[PDB]
């Protein structure tokens, strides 16, 4: 495990510099994202300065998927069992409420629920909420 | 005495394996002793009796109380409603010891688990309530037909319970 290079930002934030939010944004942001941990996606997002607006709807959407989630995906009675964590919830998932070696996990247990690849989804549902009203 | 006993009358598919009983601390969590002494007398009109221990991991916990479903998903108090975590003054010490099964904060139903190790680790997520007094080697035998994910290898099941005086 290495977090997010400076390397793939620095090209991000190129991308989001020239490109508006154009729908070019899309596939750029999944291929600078590949194997992101929730930690990394939001690494991602704060690189991006201004275009507060948007941000707030790519923020608004993630909250709802983040919340639908936790609906279709109640957590089990407790106690864990030893050598187990916690299914993850919609905030664990966004990373707020969640750790990164948390996120590690996850994403390696035996099958794996793929915390990076579930935010993502929902990261690219608000970045087409933004293209849907700037473009 | 402040603090009620409970026992429970183990069946293991059916046939008798022996009698756990529990002090419960009322003197300490009296609303979650309380739930826990009506639901094992039936005197609700529902509880325990003909329930079953749905999640047994060896070298953990006996986990039981869901009279509802039967399969961990459900169980209520006798509150009407889920009820909060009263405290967690006492700690999770070693075998024996009786605690809420829950689904995150103030989330208390009807599930419990009986701990079969020192299980330090849940003490400020689970209430302890109780003490198994005798047969904890009835405990130990129950133990025997767990799994690590928690499957049952046989139906067990309280065949009887109630407050001894």
């Amino acid at each position: 495990h290495q977090a997010i290079s400076p390397r793939t930002l620095n090209a991000w934030v190129k991308v989001v510099e020239e490109k508006a939010f154009s729908p070019e944004v899309i596939p750029m942001f999944s291929a600078l994202s590949e194997g992101a941990t929730p930690q990394d996606l939001n690494t991602m997002l704060n690189t991006v300065g201004g275009h507060q607006a948007a941000m707030q709807m790519l923020k608004e959407t993630i909250n709802e998927e983040a919340a639908e989630w936790d609906r279709l995906h109640p957590v089990a009675m407790g106690p864990i069992a030893p050598g187990q964590m916690r299914e993850p919830r919609g905030s664990d998932i966004a990373g707020t409420t969640s750790t990164l070696q948390e996120q590690i996990g996850w994403m390696t247990h035996n099958p794996p629920i793929p915390v990076g690849e579930i935010y993502k989804r929902w990261i690219i549902l608000g970045l087409n909420k933004i293209v849907r009203m700037y473009s | 005495m402040v603090n009620p006993t409970v026992f429970f009358d183990i069946a293991v598919d059916g046939e008798p394996l022996g009698r756990v009983s529990f002090e419960l601390f009322a003197d300490k969590v009296p609303k979650t002793a309380e739930n826990f002494r009506a639901l094992s007398t039936g005197e609700k009109g529902f509880g325990y009796k003909g329930s079953c221990f749905h999640r047994i991991i060896p070298g953990f916990m006996c986990q039981g109380g869901d009279f509802t479903r039967h399969n961990g998903t459900g169980g209520k108090s006798i509150y009407g409603e889920k009820f909060e975590d009263e405290n967690f003054i006492l700690k999770h010490t070693g075998p024996g010891i009786l605690s809420m099964a829950n689904a995150g904060p103030n989330t208390n139903g009807s599930q419990f688990f009986i701990c079969t190790a020192k299980t330090e680790w849940l003490d400020g997520k689970h209430v302890v309530f109780g003490k198994v007094k005798e047969g904890m080697n009835i405990v130990e035998a129950m133990e025997r037909f767990g799994s690590r994910n928690g499957k049952t290898s046989k139906k067990i099941t309280i065949a009887d319970c109630g407050q001894l005086e």
